[PDB]
RNA sequence: AGAGUGUAGCUUAAAAGCACCCAACUUACACUUAGGAGAUUCAAUUGACGCUCUGA
RNA sequence: AUCUUAGUUCAACUUUAAAUUUGCCCACAGAACCAAAUCCCCUUGUAAAUUUAACUGUUAGUCCAAAGAGGAACAGCUCUUUGG
């Protein structure tokens, strides 16, 4: 029959060849995921429609932020083929109570202040 | 159960010739 | 007829999606916390949010009624003189 | 008077309070394996050809008293260790210790063939007349 | 249509995304005083603001969770020393 | 027919609630778990259900089991599953009734 | 002479656990027992009188 | 279930109004002697779920992927199941 898929953990094991291929690092991982939907929930089982409805990814591309904790990754490992995950980058730090209304997210995934 | 390490603990038929 | 002849454009589209999802694989093999560290850190917010839902659900009731609104309907015969 | 300050919830940290009132829970069930463990203080007699030991132990495996022929204070009054008289003496000592230990109740759960044997019946009768009883009260629900 | 190139140069894929075209004020008065901003700009400022507030809130919660774990490890690893005396 | 578990591990089961309905003895009764004539397992004491693996020592009064254990090599044992209910509440408390 | 050095036949006992013994044991006897017998090998941790073993 | 399969009643699903507080997802643990997965919950992402009052309407559908039983492993074949 057709059933949920339990992905073996072996795939989610970055190698020494993958690390220098994307801008990441084993130690000191990244706080937040910026996730976008690039595929339709239609034509896919209901246990993916519901997940997408839960992560706030209902609309199309429209990026949305989530924690990088396993409780959410378990959800993103089910919808990993209908989304693009990039790591949010903060090369100027979290904004203060000033500069909340003057932020901007660039296509490279960096949140910055005053454009 | 079958998907647990404790599986096959109750076997005894093989203990009879 | 029934069989098809998979083009090159389709292959390139499929490889694009495969690469995107391989990057997704990579960005999920390094979580900030572990199972035990995270446990409970969001409890306060979840409890307060559900309490907000409860307070919204338990506030339904008919709206007030004012004498002014009832007497305003006499304006439907206001005349000059 | 202020000195009458009493907690309206009196506690009793005693580990045998509800036990002796016959209100403590006996662990029921296990209706597919002998021995049953619907008791509080079980007696067990180990009979190995060198020594014989009669022990009384709580439901949780805790030995509350013992009477073993390994004791030098009881080795002397014996030319062997498998005689019925050995069982008599060790059971009498066990009864004395139980009486001096605050345990005047018991359960004995022998095995049908081991129960029919007169050898352990001698010990059973000796300990019974010693002062302890081989049967417990009913729980008071 | 060079969305691939635009994303390869840190720009928005869609020239109507974020850039000088879409967010600078489309007009001013003749004298020089600026114009009441456009609805689209207000809505994008509001949504970016909400995005930033969510970012700071989630990051704060995760850091506070790490600190709480540190505290619990302290008070369970060290309070066992209080049983190592007397 | 529905001969399967009806309260799974880590469930709060009150007195008398059926833990498992079975045909053969798949799950043997344990602490505070009683059996009916139809081999249903029910919770004698209010608490939390757990499942364990233990050693099996059948009644000598029974025959189809007392003999098979007699056909086993040195150092052998029949292990089997059990379902217990760790009780939750204490039996009772003592409260002031009269101050005389 | 002498290298390891030694719990009764056995060992993970600090003076312990196992069958060898015997006896009535419905369709035989082991099972179930009536009952009985075996060591810190010795002088004060160290050395030798015992053993597989070492030149003879 | 029905002198019943050209229909009805009950359930399941749907709708409205109302009350309350947990509902879904979900790791670790756990479910027998004789492969896919399933069940169950702490957290976590969410905002829904249960209960009550009141009605109607639909009901034994087609195709595709998959695992089976019948007809070859075919006859575009009858049927059950997971998904779309
Ligand atoms: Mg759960």
């Amino acid at each position: 029959k057709f059933t949920r898929s339990r992905i073996p953990e072996k795939v989610f094991q970055a190698s020494p060849e993958d690390h220098e291929k994307y801008g990441g690092d084993p130690q000191n991982p990244h706080k937040l995921h910026i996730v976008t939907r690039i595929k339709s929930t239609r034509r896919r089982p209901y246990w993916e429609k519901d997940i997408i409805k839960m992560l706030g990814l209902e609309k199309a591309h429209t990026p949305q932020v989530h924690k990088n904790i396993p409780s959410v990754n378990a959800k993103l490992k089910v919808v990993k083929h209908l989304i693009r995950i990039k790591p949010l980058k903060l090369p100027q730090g979290l904004p203060a109570e000033e500069n909340m209304s003057n932020t901007c997210l660039k296509s490279t995934g960096e949140l910055v202040v005053q454009w | 159960y079958k998907t647990k390490p404790t599986h096959g603990i109750g076997k005894y038929k093989h203990l009879i010739k | 007829r029934r069989p098809r002849f998979v083009s090159l454009r389709a292959k390139q589209n499929m490889i694009r999606r495969l690469e995107i999802e391989a990057e997704n694989h990579y960005w999920l093999s390094m979580p900030y916390m572990t199972r035990e560290q995270e446990r409970g850190h969001a409890a306060v917010r979840r409890r307060e949010a559900f309490e907000a839902i409860k307070a919204a659900a338990t506030s339904k009731f008919p709206p007030h009624r004012f004498i002014a609104d009832q007497l305003d309907h006499l304006n439907v015969t206001k005349k000059w003189s | 008077v202020e000195n009458e300050a009493v907690a309206p919830e009196f506690t009793n940290r005693n580990p045998r309070n509800l036990e002796l009132l016959s209100v403590a829970r006996k662990e029921r069930g296990w209706r597919t394996v002998f021995p049953s463990r619907e008791f509080w203080h079980r007696l067990r007699v180990i009979r190995t050809q060198h020594h014989v030991e009669a022990l009384v132990e709580h439901q949780n495996g805790k030995v509350v008293v013992s009477a073993s022929t390994r004791e030098w204070a009881i080795k002397k009054h014996l030319y062997s260790t498998r005689n019925v008289v050995a069982c008599e003496s060790i059971g009498r000592v066990l009864a004395q210790r139980c009486l001096e230990a605050g345990i005047n109740f018991m359960v004995y759960q022998p095995t049908p063939w081991e129960a029919a044997s007169d050898s352990m019946k001698r010990l059973q009768s000796a300990m019974t007349e010693g002062g302890v009883v081989l049967r417990e009260p009913q729980r008071i629900y | 249509a060079g969305g691939q190139w635009r994303l390869q140069q840190g720009l928005a894929a869609n020239p109507s995304g974020y850039g000088p075209l879409t967010e600078l004020p489309d007009w001013s008065y003749a004298d020089g005083r600026p114009a009441p901003p456009m609805k689209g700009q207000l809505r994008r400022k509001a949504e970016r603001e909400t995005f930033a507030r969510r970012v700071v809130l989630l990051s704060q919660e995760m850091d506070a969770g790490l600190q709480a774990w540190q505290l619990r490890q302290q008070k369970l690893q060290e309070e066992q020393r209080k049983q190592e005396n007397a | 027919r529905r001969q399967g578990i009806k309260k799974m591990e880590g469930h709060y089961v009150h007195a008398g609630n059926i833990i498992a309905t079975q045909r053969h003895f798949r799950w043997h009764p344990g602490a505070h778990v009683g059996v009916g004539k139809n081999k249903c397992l029910y919770a004698l004491e209010e608490g939390i259900v757990r499942y364990t693996k233990e050693v099996y020592v059948p009644h000598p009064r029974n025959t189809e089991a007392v003999d098979l254990i007699t056909r086993l090599p040195k150092g052998a044992v029949l292990y089997k599953t059990f379902v217990h209910v760790v009780p939750a509440k204490p039996e009772g408390t003592f409260k002031l009734v009269a101050m005389l």
